[PDB]
């Protein structure tokens, strides 16, 4: 579904969460943004990699990670004190992405 | 009120009388009955119950911001609860592609 | 799930977090800081409050099928109960045009049928 | 507001309860319809009067009058065993006209 992103997954290039007129967009200039009516969002990463794509870590951290290095681009938020766990992030109706961690509870797999 | 989205549910919000989340073929359902059921196809197929059929008439869950999920009836007596509480906050139950309902919260950061 | 409707509650649905009925200038809204009020001018005279404020941060209301209104908080304890107790069945709660908030039911008929 | 009918207030000819797609019209005909798109609702009451009206009472029945009346038109339901008082007719998200009484709380007037 495109209004959630759970850990260990990833947006490529040129992809995107939405919701209703919301969008949260890995761009091909490798800036991610969000695009609302409201107040917008951006890793402020133009020009920074190549054919980056973003994932969803086991900490609640996004990260871009480019094609031409190992490291990733950017890491948002840089430092955080979260359980290794799993985490999801969801473009809800308010426009807005928000981080939601560790999963607490679970039916069973699957 | 925070507006009704079709495979997640929010803490605050409230489902009864057979609504439902769905993605795919699964379906999480509020029974009439009381019991909340995650079905698929369904080849009239429960993969996961509260099994609190008949305990009430006009039954509905909630999710809390300890991460809760209650089953609740009329008199707001609690029919079901789920085991978990964490730290207070905003939590969301998701019913995803893999077929599991699944509880996270509370909220790490946000666009916002 | 019922539908929202600006100007009436069902039994069943809830309000919270500043969620409103309202007609003409009054309202009656289920605010943030748990106290349930209803207000003529947008926003200024109250004219009936549950005096719950403080009660709750994340505090809800909701239309029963006996025809009362609880104030719940998180943990699901009662804040505010009103005094009624109908008849098993669907009630609704109307926010008139003549400043009150009436509970009515249950339901006697519909054209449904 | 127009998706409400209280008792002892009345629907003229020609106006109506409406919410969104639905509408409960007291005709000038002297039928009353329901319009919607859930399988409707009328009293069948074509040319059984002039200048017709319709009212909600004191038990949860409508009745339609008409104005060389003097017995109502039209009952709804035709017979009942509710108590005396206030009753509210609601045309809800449904597309239904449902009531509902008496009154069980109150706010206080105002003022």
């Amino acid at each position: 579904d495109n209004n959630v992103l759970l850990t260990g997954d990833v947006i490529h290039t040129d992809n995107q969460l939405s919701y209703e007129s919301a969008a949260f967009v890995m761009q091909g200039d490798c800036n991610l943004v969000l695009y609302n009516e409201a107040g917008g969002f951006q890793s402020n990463t133009h020009g920074r990699g190549v054919d980056c794509t973003l994932r969803l870590n086991n900490r609640g951290q996004l990260e871009i990670h480019s094609a031409n290095s190992n490291t990733p681009v950017w890491v948002y938020p840089r430092s955080v004190n979260t359980v290794r766990g799993n985490y999801a992030a969801t473009l809800g109706p308010d426009q807005h992405v928000t981080i939601y961690g560790p999963a607490i509870w679970s039916t069973p797999a699957a | 009120n925070i507006p009704r989205v079709r495979n997640v549910l929010f803490s605050s919000q409230v489902m009864y009388d057979n609504a439902q989340l769905a993605t795919r073929d699964y379906s999480l359902v509020m029974r009439d009955d009381c019991n909340l059921v995650l079905t698929k196809g369904s080849k009239t197929n429960i993969v996961w119950e509260s099994g609190t059929s008949g305990r009430g008439q006009h039954c509905f869950m909630r999710l809390g911001h300890s991460g809760e999920l209650d089953i609740t009836d009329d008199r707001l007596n609690t029919v079901f609860v789920s085991n978990t509480v964490g730290q207070e906050g905003d939590y969301v139950l998701i019913l995803q592609i893999n077929g599991q309902a699944v509880v996270y919260g509370p909220a790490v950061w946000s666009t916002a």
